[PDB]
């Protein structure tokens, strides 16, 4: 919601300032006013501005502990309490107007950090920052180890954020993270990882804990890398462009621990590729307990593959197969029909799933023609009272 | 046996699965589009294309 608004559309800005004396300071008129004021703003602007009041919350949570954020609370409510249900303490009552300043100064009596930079960077500089972290492959048999360059302008609606640090995963091994700068022509290294070879017998030197993963499927002479990250708990507001080996976009997909880095090389993976082995990982990746939506929008991977795939029709009339392999009601006899809820993974899923099937297309008159008779079969065969669940949303998906 | 003894019909198993839900769902699907058409020519109407 926030980089789509700011970029459609210039910031969303937290004034302690005013145009006071008949001035404007307003950059962000980019149509109306803001300053003092509720009753000029547009819903879309009052909508990200709670939106930016979430993430800048999580900044202050990424400059200070919860446990603080408890303290502060409590303090803000103990105080405001106590100004409360007495008999109106006369001149020694307004305790309960708690607004931006003087509760800075308490969060800096909890914990005095640095945090007028955190306001003059987000507070007051209402700018989103893309990123172009340029990936580099230093140690690639390298004298150079393990570096990557820092990179970004893009105005318009810019904003230039320096030192902040990197997170990176190595093959079987730490979690690297790296300092950034300002005067953003930046090159920088990565705190090595080991000698990764002989890895026919390093099969798993610790992943993440006792994960069990296998391929020498990737770039791997010389690849012990595999995955960029930059602030995998979203610290900055950010829109993050770079690119990897697509061996490790998919082999991210087939295991991360993020959510976000699943879904992100969802999109990733949305743009360029097909081979039939992201087809294979794509749906293996849909077939275990990983996540809902991540599935949801894997269906949707798979349809702008398969689009992809007129003059490259390698793998089947897709997905029907996923409906095969995955939906056993009484063995399912070529078609799968009855009762097939309260496993709310499976609701979601078959949901989802024939929307993307009806997006599969291939250039002859783009003929989804299975799909189609195979959709109206799929309307055929709905339950009885037997699904305790009011089979609603299902018929409203079918239908979009 | 043909004239002495006798025997007991019990005549219809009709226990082909796939099928039994195949015809129920289908009849479903006609009482869905009989009570369509008939509330469709009862009450008032809008249509698609022009006189439907």
């Amino acid at each position: 919601k926030i980089v789509a608004y700011e970029l459609k559309t210039g910031g969303v800005l937290l004034h302690p300032i005013f145009g006071g004396g008949k001035e404007k300071d307003n950059p962000a008129s980019h149509l109306h006013f803001s300053i003092k004021h509720p009753h000029t703003l547009s819903w879309e602007y009052y909508s990200m501005f709670q939106c930016k009041a979430h993430l800048v919350m999580r900044l202050i949570e990424n400059r200070i502990s919860m446990e603080f954020m408890l303290q502060v609370f409590n303090k803000l409510l103990s105080l405001a309490s106590t100004a409360s249900s007495q008999k109106f303490q006369s001149h020694m009552w307004s305790q309960m107007l708690v607004s931006t300043s003087g509760f800075l100064k308490s969060i800096s009596n909890v914990s005095g950090k640095d945090i007028q930079p955190l306001i003059k960077q987000w507070v007051d500089q209402s700018g989103v920052v893309k990123f172009y972290g340029s990936f580099a492959f230093n140690r690639k048999r390298n004298v150079l180890e393990l570096e990557i360059k820092q990179d970004y302008t893009s105005p318009g609606t810019q904003k230039y954020v320096g030192p902040l640090k990197v997170t990176v995963q190595e093959l079987d091994g730490s979690f690297n993270h790296t300092l950034q700068i300002e005067e953003n022509s930046l090159k920088h290294d990565i705190p090595c990882h080991s000698k990764s070879r002989r890895n026919k017998k390093k099969k798993i030197p610790l992943m993440n804990g006792e994960e069990v993963d296998m391929d020498l499927s990737a770039m791997d002479a010389d690849s012990p890398l595999l995955w960029i990250r930059i602030d995998p708990d979203m610290s900055v507001l950010r829109k993050v462009e770079f690119e990897q080996a697509d061996f490790m976009w998919q082999y991210q997909l087939r295991y991360e621990r993020d959510v976000v880095a699943q879904q992100e090389s969802i999109l990733a993976l949305e743009k360029f590729p097909t081979p039939a082995s992201r087809l294979a990982l794509t749906d293996i990746l849909e077939q275990e307990q990983c996540f809902y939506r991540v599935r949801m929008s894997a269906c949707f991977c798979l349809a702008k593959i398969a689009n992809s795939m007129v003059s490259t029709w390698t793998g089947p009339p897709a997905m029907k197969s996923l409906f095969t392999r995955m939906f056993c009601c009484k063995s399912c006899p070529n078609i799968v029909k009855t009762n097939n809820f309260m496993s709310f993974q499976s609701y979601f899923l078959q949901k989802t799933m024939p929307v993307a099937m009806a997006l599969l297309r291939d250039v002859h008159n783009l003929c989804p023609k299975e799909v189609l008779t195979f959709i109206l079969d799929l309307i055929k065969y709905n339950d009885n009272r037997k699904n305790k669940f009011s089979d609603n949303y299902y018929r409203a998906e079918m239908i979009d | 046996x043909x004239x002495x003894x006798x025997x007991x019909x019990x005549x219809x198993x009709x226990x082909x699965y796939q099928v039994l839900r195949e015809k129920a769902a289908s009849q479903r699907r006609d009482v869905e589009r009989a009570l369509t058409r008939f509330m469709a020519k009862t009450g008032e109407t809008q249509s698609l294309f022009k006189d439907d």
